[PDB]
């Protein structure tokens, strides 16, 4: 369980400034330089910024330069970086990586699960929560509606329930806010003995909720 | 800036067959290459390194190779699981990934089971009703989907959104979402929604009437 985990993303105004942080464990994290990797909406995979384990070489893609800077702390097993002059084209979830093992050999082997940014104006709001209810093999699920920023993860009797589950991606409504459903299909037998909970979680606005599906 | 152009942008694939997939660098990047596997909802995965080198645990399906400005990745015996795009990476001066190859899985035709949902009382107090209607478990992904509300056909107050492909069985799945106002949605009755498929004979309507 050699494991990075990012922190810091949020909702921040164009031209504004961010800070994002990846905490190691698991390994020396000394030996190893480090490369912050995003992904915008409906885009690829962009290398943004690496620091070599001893900080002696730091590099930066060129639509960052003077904007981004990268840093490291050996001490808290911590990288950094520093977002200036943020601009819509920023807006992406931002994965750090592990690069090279000191200057010795590419490995890039490990990443984390990425921390979101949104350059936005707009406000944060969390998301209502409504049951879809189920009428062989049944369907049900939760609605997730009227949020913002995304992302919310959904899961079903609290990570117990994985197979026939659909989590759907967002839709951007005319209103601005997302909203999206998480569905599964489970046998009609089990309708009134299983009890069926969605779980969903929007950190952006400290939203949890537990809904249970039940049959009207 | 070194440019990675990536061929074919997309790539349908039957299970147990091989696709290869091209890279193309601006200039020589010698042999610090790499591919990537990024399925979505994960983190990227390193499968080749050096150009032509597995990474630990990669199968020997993945076999890379190139020099210079030229690469290729080919995949093997795929699987339902190998849905994903995938990236080359130049890491001979820092680094920079190509535009990425989607990768879908061609399986049988496979026709929507289809569901509808009537609002929640809960969601009528906010005086909105959404209505949603579920195509499951379908393949290919082409899907039409007309709402009727008392047998009046709805444009422009639907959205649609479709899953990713799914890794063990290579179908899709699409929720279409009918939004109306708790006024609107209490003048009438009959809610349905009708859906066309390849795998269908004729076109399925699922129902209800508000309030049984
Ligand atoms: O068409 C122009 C040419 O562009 C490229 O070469 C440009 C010049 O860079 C050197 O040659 C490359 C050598 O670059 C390394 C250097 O060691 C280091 O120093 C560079 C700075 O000096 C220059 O003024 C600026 O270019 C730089 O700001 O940086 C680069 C890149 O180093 C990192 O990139 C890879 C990523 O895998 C890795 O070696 C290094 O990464 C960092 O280091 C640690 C590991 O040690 C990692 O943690 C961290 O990511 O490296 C190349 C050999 O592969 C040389 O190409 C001069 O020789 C060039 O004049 C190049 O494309 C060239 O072919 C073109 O002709």
């Amino acid at each position: 369980q050699v494991q990075l985990l990012e922190s810091g993303g949020g909702v921040v105004r164009p031209g504004g400034s961010l800070r994002l942080s990846c905490a190691a464990s698991g390994f020396n994290f000394e030996d190893f330089g480090m490369s912050w990797v995003r992904q915008a909406p409906g885009k690829g995979l962009e290398w943004v910024s690496s620091i070599s384990w001893n900080g002696a070489n730091i590099g930066y893609v060129d639509s960052v330069k003077g904007r981004f800077t990268i840093s490291r702390d050996n001490a808290k097993n911590s990288l950094y970086l520093q977002m200036n002059s943020l601009r819509a084209e920023d807006t992406a979830l931002y994965y750090c990586a592990i690069d090279w093992y000191r200057d010795d050999y590419y490995k890039m082997d490990v990443w984390g699960k990425g921390t979101t940014v949104t350059v936005s104006s707009a406000s944060t709001k969390g998301p209502s929560v409504f049951p879809l209810a189920p009428s062989g093999t049944a369907a049900l699920g939760c609605l997730v509606k009227d949020y913002f920023p995304e992302p919310v993860t959904v899961s079903w009797n609290s990570g117990a329930l994985t197979s026939g589950v659909h989590t759907f991606p967002a839709v951007l409504q005319s209103s601005g806010l997302y909203s999206l459903s998480s569905v599964v299909t489970v046998p009609s037998s089990s309708l009134g003995t299983q009890t069926y909970i969605c779980n969903v979680n929007h950190k952006p606005s400290n939203t949890k909720v537990d809904k249970r599906v039940e049959p009207k | 800036e070194i440019v990675m152009t990536q061929s074919p942008a997309t790539l349908s694939v039957s299970p147990g067959e091989r696709a290869t997939l091209s890279c193309r660098a601006s200039r020589s990047i010698r042999s610090a290459l790499a591919w990537y596997q990024h399925k979505p909802g994960q983190a990227p995965r390193l499968l080749i390194f050096g150009a032509s080198t597995r990474a630990t645990g990669i199968p020997a399906r993945f076999s890379g190779s190139g020099s210079g400005t030229d690469f290729t990745l080919t995949v093997s015996s795929i699987r339902s699981e190998d849905s994903a795009v995938y990236y080359c990476q130049q890491y001979d001066f820092w680094y920079t990934f190509g535009q990425g190859t989607k990768l879908e899985i061609k399986r049988t035709v496979a026709a929507p089971s289809v569901f509808i949902f009537p609002p929640s009382d809960e969601q009528l107090k906010s005086g909105t009703a959404s209505v949603v209607c579920l195509l499951n478990n379908f393949y290919p992904r082409e899907a039409k989907v007309q709402w009727k509300v008392d047998n009046a056909l709805q444009s422009g107050n639907s959205q649609e959104s479709v899953t990713e492909q799914d890794s063990k069985d290579s179908t899709y799945s699409l929720s279409s979402t009918l939004t109306l106002s708790k006024a609107d949605y209490e003048k009438h009755k009959v809610y349905a929604c009708e859906v066309t498929h390849q795998g269908l004979s004729s076109p399925v309507t699922k129902s209800f009437n508000r309030g049984e």
